[PDB]
């Protein structure tokens, strides 16, 4: 999910 | 087997010159570096003249500069040096040389001890 | 049942590969030098200031170094001078000034230096009894080396307080000899570090020591292109 | 009379040399001609033994085809299994500069020197299971080039003093010396019966040696600069040579003659090792180019290469019966062709 | 004139190797390349041995 | 555009991903299969492959299962885990780096005693080291991904590795410089010291090229979240991705490919296969 995370 | 046969040789007076010869046999001629090299009456021998396989780069010890000449001819493998301008100090037994190995460019050919590639030399007497 | 020889075999192993790797780093961390020099040269003073073959072995700031010193072997070099081709510098001592010795000298370092077998190791050049030197030409170089008569001293000579010009122009015109041949033939592989040296001096212990040091780092430096 | 005796000496030597051209009716390659070529041979290597650190100057096989002694510029010598390729032993040396080494025909022993001028004599079999050093031959002035075996009590050495001996190893006496060459003896070899050995020297010739008489029986010459392998042929009335001038020749012990010469075009390096195979049909020798070519010995023609090293070849040998070609390198590995 | 008496040796061994009964190269030659024929089915490294008996593979 | 989040096509990420594994998996191959490469230099470069070749992995396989999902409870584990592995990898490629940097500076300034300091004993204690804290530091990060400490720790980490980093080369620079200028001054006598401030330029520029972005987006992302520029810079989030996996790619060129030997074995493996 996302790409990577603190996105 | 190959050999070195030194020539022209003799007694001259101060200020007189030679030309000197050596011929060459059993080895390709034009793949060595040839050097000539001189035995004092009193002394150890003493490299006087270093000439590269192509003619093109002649080395000589400072003592012989603007005096002494060097060549080679490879279609004949004959090495010359012209002695000019002699002096007392010159007299020696005159020896031409071969570097151990074709194709290259570092020599150890003035050992007090029995040199393979030597000839017998020829006395210059001034 | 022949399994019982296998098993004894792989076990010979395992103590034979435990004591190589012991020595290899033995074998690593120690700097093999070899000692090379003119029939005049003062060797037994290098030596005694730091068979067929003679072994020295230092030990500098923990540094662990093996200095080999040819012993009576035959004047013709050309075949023994292949096996010193993995040292980490040859050391090679020429007295200053019979026959032309300096010649002679100028003539084997030029051998040595273009040796196809010798492209990578370095030279420490000693130059020796430079007391002799000084005198001689104070109290004859131009008959051996006529270019002398041209020849100034470099501009950034530093020569020691009370040494005669006409003395440090004839050292540096032998260190200049030497360093032309080095530099012509070099390709940025090897480097030569001359040296002017007395016949007694403790100092040359550490100069050898430095010497090495700097040959190491250009090499890594020449790894990491950086130099 | 010094001038006298330099004459009669040349007379003498022109006299030999019509003496070999009176028997020069045709050459090697005038016979093989009609001999279909050996073909392109193509080895693989099958094992690699690794754990010397340094260059490895010597290797040996053994008489049982299964073992190798190899030396290294560490101070080691290393006992190898070539079939398992496991080690035996790892002998260390009182000094590193090891420049020859050989395995005894029984396998009792192993010699080996170089620099220090002795000869080390190694028993590797022993009550104890430690290798230990049974005699140090010590005389040669030079270093010491080549060591080769006779029996358990004879060894054959030669050393840069320009002189060969004969070595009585229980007593560690020299017993027989061989004199005449006048530059350093790079390689030695004997004939299958051990009664004659043949030495190569830096004077661009090699010595056919009575070994029982302490004689020179023959002089050959023909190459151009120094000789630095040889070896004796499987029938033993002939040897080959290698040399820096990037020539190899082969030579008739029976004919005191040049046979046949064995160049290249693109071939400028010197010939660090020379190996006959069991049949004689092939002729090996590695190079300073980091390979090593194979020869039909009876054409001259190249036959194949071995390549798989990147330093100078510096050994090469084949095995007794004939299964197995290893060689080694400064790259401080021991490779086994098939 | 002391270096005659190695130039001495060097005569008599000249003369010790001019007294050789020398065989013909032909004949040499031909015993060489029937030796070489004779053994030739014999050599491993010429005759393409089977995998089964090469004890290195 | 800036407030609506920059969309790369999936493809971009699984074409680079499957690029640097090819690259990064033929550099430990040749590592491992040539015995001369065993020296604690080429155990690091190894370490840094390893690491590359997890980042390019990991994020190759986020993208692909998210394609996927969205083709078509469990995806908390999986985005909880993914993510525990590329935060860990990333952190392994920086160490890597800086180990490089730190056995080189080593063997510069410690020529006599580097082979009594870098054991091959100690290289693997410190690579195992290595990968045990940047996993472990990973696995934290993820799980406590909600808070402030976990991103501070990070740009922390980064920035005090790239001052180490910048520190070590320049510094060996000088001391080539050095020996330059002591080299050039002789009597027989682009230049070393144009090709020692390319190889600097390279490696420090490609460092923080390749990676900066994304700490830079994450000091945003504390300091000024809704700033109308900040937040257009962090629309670049899955840029940022695309160069910390270019440095991936590229990070083999200037270190296991200056030296000839790994040449050598690459040329030989890439004819066999
Ligand atoms: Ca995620």
């Amino acid at each position: 999910l996302d790409h990577x995370r603190w996105k | 087997q190959v050999q070195l046969q030194e020539s022209g040789g003799g007694l001259v007076q101060p200020g007189g010159s030679l030309r000197l010869s050596c011929a060459a046999s059993g080895f390709t001629f034009s793949n060595y570096k040839m050097n000539w090299v001189r035995q004092a009456p009193g002394k150890g021998l003493e490299w006087v003249s270093d000439i590269s396989q192509s003619g093109a780069s002649i080395s000589y010890t400072g003592s012989v500069k603007g005096r002494f000449t060097i060549s080679r001819d490879n279609a004949k493998n004959t090495l010359y040096l012209q002695m000019n301008s002699l002096k007392p100090e010159d007299t020696a037994v005159y020896y031409c040389a071969r570097c151990p190995a074709p194709f290259t460019r570092d020599c150890f050919d003035v050992t007090s001890t029995t040199y393979a590639y030597r000839g017998q030399g020829t006395q210059v007497t001034v | 049942d022949q399994r019982n020889e296998e098993k004894a075999q792989r076990e010979a192993n395992k103590k034979i590969e435990k004591q190589l790797q012991k020595d290899k780093q033995v074998y690593r961390a120690t700097h093999r030098l070899l000692l090379l020099g003119a029939g005049e040269s003062g060797k037994n003073t290098i030596v005694k200031q730091m068979s067929g073959i003679f072994e020295t072995k230092f030990q500098v700031d923990k540094v662990n170094f093996h200095m080999f010193d040819v012993g009576a072997q035959r004047d013709e070099r050309r075949k023994w001078i292949q096996c010193f081709n993995d040292v980490t510098a040859i050391i090679f001592v020429v007295a200053s000034s019979q026959t032309n010795r300096l010649q002679a000298a100028l003539k084997l370092f030029d051998s040595i230096w273009n040796n196809k077998w010798l492209r990578d190791t370095s030279v420490i050049l000693f130059l020796n009894k430079q007391d002799l030197l000084a005198e001689k030409v104070l109290a004859k170089i131009e008959d051996y080396f006529p270019e002398f008569a041209r020849y100034t001293t470099p501009e950034d000579a530093t020569p020691e307080p009370g040494e005669d010009p006409r003395v440090t122009r004839a050292k540096y015109f032998i260190r200049d000899e030497f360093l032309r041949i080095s530099t012509a033939s070099g390709d940025g592989r090897h480097y030569c570090y001359p040296h002017f040296t007395c016949a007694v001096d403790t100092e040359n212990i550490r100069r050898v020591f430095n010497d090495c040091r700097d040959i190491i780092q250009r090499m890594h430096l020449r790894q990491y292109e950086l130099l | 009379e010094l001038d006298q005796l330099r004459q009669e000496a040349e007379q003498l030597k022109n006299q030999i040399r019509d003496a070999r051209k009176a028997c020069a009716d045709a050459t090697l390659s005038q016979i093989t001609n009609n001999i279909d070529p050996v073909g392109r041979i193509q080895m693989r290597t099958r094992r690699t033994l690794r754990g010397h650190l340094a260059k490895i100057y010597a290797m040996h096989w053994g008489t049982d085809s299964r073992l190798l002694v190899s030396a290294s510029q560490d101070g080691k010598l290393i006992i190898w299994d070539s079939y398992t390729t496991n080690k035996v032993h790892a002998i260390p040396l009182r000094s590193s500069w090891v420049m020859t080494c050989a395995y005894a025909p029984s396998g009792n022993y192993v010699a080996c020197g170089g620099l220090d001028n002795i000869c080390s004599i190694y028993n590797l079999k022993t009550r104890e299971g430690n290798v230990r050093v049974s005699r140090e031959l010590a005389g040669h002035t030079g270093y010491l080039s080549c060591c080769r075996f006779l029996d358990d009590n004879q060894i054959v050495t030669s050393s840069g003093d320009t002189t060969c001996a004969l070595w009585d190893i229980e007593t560690g006496q020299q017993t027989t010396t061989f004199t005449g060459h006048t530059g350093d003896v790079m390689s030695l070899s004997l004939a299958p019966d051990t009664r004659l050995f043949v030495s190569g020297a830096c004077d661009a010739s090699a010595k056919l040696w009575d070994v029982r008489e302490g004689m020179c029986r023959q002089t050959f010459t023909g190459h151009e600069s120094d000789i630095n392998a040889i070896c004796f042929f499987p029938n033993g009335n002939a040897f080959a040579t290698g040399s820096d001038d990037a020539t190899c020749r082969l030579f008739d012990l029976r004919a005191d003659q040049e046979l046949m010469t064995y160049s290249h075009d693109n071939i400028i390096c010197g010939i660090t090792s020379v190996s006959f195979s069991k049949s004689g049909r092939l002729l090996l020798a590695g190079y300073d180019d980091f390979n090593c070519n194979v020869w039909d010995a009876l054409k001259a023609d190249r036959a194949g290469v071995l390549a798989g090293h990147d330093n100078r070849v510096s050994c090469l040998g084949v095995t007794d019966d004939g299964m197995a070609v290893a060689t080694g390198s400064w790259d401080s590995f021991l490779k086994i062709w098939n | 004139t002391a270096s005659i008496a190695q130039a001495r040796k060097l005569v008599e061994q000249l003369k010790m190797e001019a007294n050789i009964d020398r065989i013909k190269v032909s004949k040499a030659a031909a015993d060489l390349m029937a030796y070489c024929e004779a053994h030739a089915k014999e050599d491993p490294l010429l005759t393409p041995v089977p995998a089964s008996e090469n004890p290195f593979r | 555009g800036c407030y609506e989040q920059l969309f790369v096509s999936p493809e971009v990420f699984v074409t680079l991903g499957v690029i640097s594994l090819l690259e990064n998996i033929l550099v430990i191959v040749a590592i491992a299969k040539n015995k001369n490469l065993h020296s604690p230099m080429y155990f690091f470069i190894c370490s840094l492959a390893v690491a590359d070749m997890l980042v390019s992995v990991s994020n190759g396989s986020e993208t692909i299962v998210i394609t996927l999902l969205n083709s078509t409870s469990f995806t908390v584990n999986i985005d909880n885990v993914i993510d525990s592995v590329i935060c860990s990898s990333l952190l392994a490629s920086i160490c890597s780096l800086l180990s490089i940097a730190v056995d080189r500076y080593f063997t510069i300034f410690y020529a006599l005693q580097y082979h009594n300091i870098m054991t091959v004993k100690r290289v693997g204690i410190i690579i195992s080291c290595i990968w045990a804290a940047c996993t472990v530091s990973g696995i934290l990060f993820i799980i406590y991904s909600d808070s402030s400490a976990v991103i501070i720790c990070l740009i922390t980490m980064f920035f005090t590795m790239l001052a180490l980093m910048a520190s070590l080369y320049v510094h060996m620079f000088l001391m080539a410089r050095l020996h330059i200028k002591r080299i050039a001054v002789l009597p027989g006598t682009q230049g070393a010291n144009m090709k020692g401030a390319i190889t600097l330029t390279i490696l420090i520029g490609v460092f923080v090229v390749c990676w900066a972005p994304f700490f830079l987006h994450l000091i945003f992302y504390i300091s000024c979240p809704q700033n109308p520029y900040c937040v257009c810079f962090m629309s670049h989030f899955n840029l940022y991705l695309i160069l910390i996996m270019c440095n991936s790619i590229i990070d083999p060129l200037i270190y296991a490919l200056r030296s000839q030997e790994l040449r050598k074995t690459f040329k030989e493996i890439i004819c066999c296969y």
